Formats: C-alpha cells, sequence, structure tokens
C-alpha cells in the first residue's frame, strides 16, 4: 500500500540545525509533488513547504521561509528537510505528505506518522517543587525542569487513590512544569501527613515536599 | 485566515455541520481533513465537494458564499475527531483552527474548578504562579480565561489540552505566572472556565 515514514526527530537547541527525512513506498515517488506540514502540541496544522515532482521548484510557508530547505532524491524515494535557525516556536510534530495532483493541488492525500521535534535552549535543570496547600484537594507544583521526565509519587508511594498528575507543559523559557493533585478527606487534614515525592532522574534530583494546611 | 468553530457536539444519528469561512474562499478550492487522536489526518473531501474513494457516503460538503460546510449525515461514534478545512492560492496552503466533533455518549457535565494562590515559599523566591485545575467535564472542550480584578490577562498563561480521565470525563490545567509586585497590586485574581456556554469561576486574593 502507500507508506510514508519520517525519521530524524529529537530535542535540539535554538540556533542549531536538524535534518528530517521521509521514505516513500507503494507508488512511483518521482511522479508526485511532496510536502511537509507541522502541528505544534495541542494546536492546529500548519503547512511548511512543497517541492515539485521533478525538483524544479519549491515554495515555503511564511514562518519558515529562509530558514528551512526542502529537497528530494528521486533515486532513493526520499524527501528531506533541513531546518536551520531553529526557534523554540518551531517545536512541533512534523509530517511529510503526498500531493495528489502532479501539477500540485497544494493539498495532502497521504500523510506519514509524524516525528516530534522539541527545540529548547535549556540545560539540565532540576525542578522547584512548591506545595499547593488546601473533601480537600492539595498537591505539588513541579516547576521549571529540563529535560523530561519527572516522576511524582505521594507519601513514598503509599497513596494512589485520587492522585492525578497532569501533562507537562513546555513553557516559553524552554523549561517544563506540571502539577499533581490528590483529593483527600477533610478529616485527614488532621489525622494525616501528605508529601509528594518528586524524582527528576536527568538531574539526579529527588525532593520530598510536605503539603501543610495554611 | 479560515474561521471554524472550536467545537460541535451532536447525538448519534444526528446531522453534524461544520462551517469554514473566509472572504477568499469563493476564489479557492477547499479540502477537509479528519484527524483522530494520535493519528495523522485523512482527506475526507477534495476540491470543495468531491468525496475520495474510501470515504463513507455520509460525508458531503457544499459551498455558500464565503462559507463551505462539511455535513456528516447520521453521525456515528467513529466519526468523533478534529476536522480541519484547508484552502490556499498559488503559493501556499492555509488551514482553519480545527473543530473538535464530540458524538455525545453520556450526559453533559460541568467542570469542577480548584484554584491555588502562589505559596509563601515561591513568593520568597520573588516568583508567583497561580494554578487552576479543571476536572470532570464532558464534552472535553473548555475556554479558560484569567482576570486580575476585572481585567482579562493573556500574558503568562499556559493551559494543557483536555484529556480523558478513567471515568471518561476530561481534565485540564492552566497556569498564570506573575511577578510578586503584580500579585500585590490587585485585589483578586480569577480563573474563569466556560463549558457549553456557562461559566464556573474561582477567585483568590493576595
Amino acid at each position: 500500500a502507500v507508506k510514508l515514514v519520517q525519521a530524524g526527530g529529537g530535542v535540539v537547541q535554538p540556533g542549531r540545525s536538524l535534518r528530517l527525512s521521509c521514505i516513500a513506498s507503494g507508488f512511483t515517488f518521482s511522479n508526485y509533488g511532496m510536502h511537509w506540514v507541522r502541528q505544534a502540541p495541542g494546536k492546529g496544522l500548519e503547512w511548511v513547504a512543497v517541492i515539485w515532482y521533478n525538483g524544479s521548484r519549491t515554495y515555503y510557508g511564511d514562518s519558515v521561509k529562509g530558514r528551512f530547505t526542502i529537497s528530494r532524491d528521486n533515486s532513493k524515494r526520499t524527501l528531506y528537510m533541513q531546518m536551520n535557525s531553529l526557534r523554540t516556536e518551531d517545536t512541533a510534530v512534523y509530517y511529510c505528505a503526498r500531493d495528489p495532483d502532479i501539477l500540485t493541488a497544494f493539498s495532502f492525500d497521504y500523510w506519514g506518522q509524524g516525528v516530534l521535534v522539541t527545540v529548547s535552549s535549556a540545560s539540565t535543570k532540576g525542578p522547584s517543587v512548591f506545595p499547593l496547600a488546601p473533601t480537600a484537594a492539595l498537591g505539588c507544583l513541579v516547576k521549571d525542569y529540563f529535560p523530561e521526565p519527572v516522576t511524582v509519587s505521594w507519601n513514598s508511594g503509599a497513596l494512589t487513590s485520587g492522585v492525578h498528575t497532569f501533562p507537562a507543559v513546555l513553557q516559553s523559557s524552554g523549561l517544563y512544569s506540571l502539577s499533581s493533585v490528590v483529593t483527600v478527606p477533610s478529616s485527614s487534614l488532621g489525622t494525616q501527613t501528605y508529601i509528594c515525592n518528586v524524582n527528576h532522574k536527568p538531574s539526579n534530583t529527588k525532593v520530598d515536599k510536605k503539603v501543610e494546611p495554611k | 485566515e479560515l474561521t471554524q468553530p472550536p467545537s460541535v457536539s451532536v447525538s448519534p444519528g444526528q446531522t453534524a455541520r461544520i462551517t469554514c469561512s473566509a472572504n477568499a474562499l469563493p476564489n479557492q478550492y477547499a479540502y477537509w481533513y479528519q484527524q483522530k487522536p494520535g493519528r495523522a489526518p485523512v482527506m475526507v473531501i477534495y476540491k470543495d465537494t468531491q468525496r475520495p474513494s474510501g470515504i463513507p457516503q455520509r460525508f458531503s460538503s457544499s459551498t455558500s458564499g464565503t462559507t463551505v460546510t462539511l455535513t456528516i449525515s447520521g453521525v456515528q461514534a467513529e466519526d468523533e475527531a478534529d476536522y480541519y478545512c484547508q484552502a490556499w492560492d498559488n503559493s501556499a496552503s492555509i488551514f482553519g483552527g480545527g473543530t473538535k466533533l464530540t458524538v455525545l455518549g453520556q450526559p453533559k457535565a460541568a467542570p469542577s474548578v480548584t484554584l491555588f494562590p502562589p505559596s509563601s515559599e515561591e513568593l520568597q523566591a520573588n516568583k508567583a504562579t497561580l494554578v487552576c485545575l479543571i476536572s470532570d467535564f464532558y464534552p472535553g472542550a473548555v475556554t479558560v480565561a484569567w482576570k486580575a480584578d476585572s481585567s482579562p490577562i493573556k500574558a503568562g498563561v499556559e493551559t494543557t489540552t483536555p484529556s480523558k480521565q478513567s471515568n471518561n470525563k476530561y481534565a485540564a490545567s492552566s497556569y498564570l505566572s506573575l511577578t510578586p509586585e503584580q500579585w500585590k497590586s490587585h485585589r483578586s485574581y480569577s480563573c474563569q472556565v466556560t463549558h457549553e456556554g456557562s461559566t464556573v469561576e474561582k477567585t483568590v486574593a493576595p
């Protein structure tokens, strides 16, 4: 069947470069115009670039023009994208897609799986863990760490009932933040102690924070 | 440049309609894409009204003026997805912002909102983050807004995308970062969550 497989994703720093590739199967690659499209996490689709079936002309989207370069190798069934002058804002899942019309419709009939590119200038930074004091809800803000992941447990793992750790958000600084909240009985606020245990293995940081009523 | 509603929710078997508008659309061909969570887009409509081979006959599209409408007759559960219109001109493809279609499978449920002020520790670090946690709502689409006294704040906000919980209801979080002097210069701060046209609000004061 038609198959489009991207490769080349990763984490990279602003100002640096990255090259993505896409191998095609199931059709005569040299007969079709090919595109790259991107999708920032939790946002919509945005077109990046197109190359004609024979490599005679390329066109680029307004936010990537002059920084990204598309090329193809028709003998090897491969489409490439050279990304230079990377900005935080370029963080996204990148898809290659086939154009249906040989004369280029500028639409996309087959799409690959996509590959994530995260752009950040941050160095390994352990989090600042802050208590979110108060059925009552209480938790811990695990703020400003790099890179992913972080593990959050409650009371050295002893508590599981009603713990919800939310997805990390990559902030404009290029550092992540997340929260974990547990919902406990109001009677417990006297009978109990609650500690979130945070372990950020990339920076060898383990922090326990006691969440006390204010 | 293309406007689509953020979400639509319909009961199984009802007809869903999703509009896409722009003044240039009279002069352009529009295309529609379906994207299910985790998957890549699939083209469900080619050149304003044509249906690709492989796509169910319940999908159709029509044009009226500056608006093209995707119609899904007799919506099925499997049609729940984000739908994107797309168009363009000689040099570029442009996409609308996307519409979350929810095929209702349980009753609507209002969000629960908990808002936490910055801790003493954080303010001691000359820093301040307010955390708004939103849970147990269905359909999973919300608008989150922050206010300092009565003024809307847009700077310093980060909100995660709604995700299902076990219970099949959704949860999301939003953060507002401020300087300590900004925290002290207001009487209150609020997290306002709007879901199915009604707002839930929580307020904290310095």
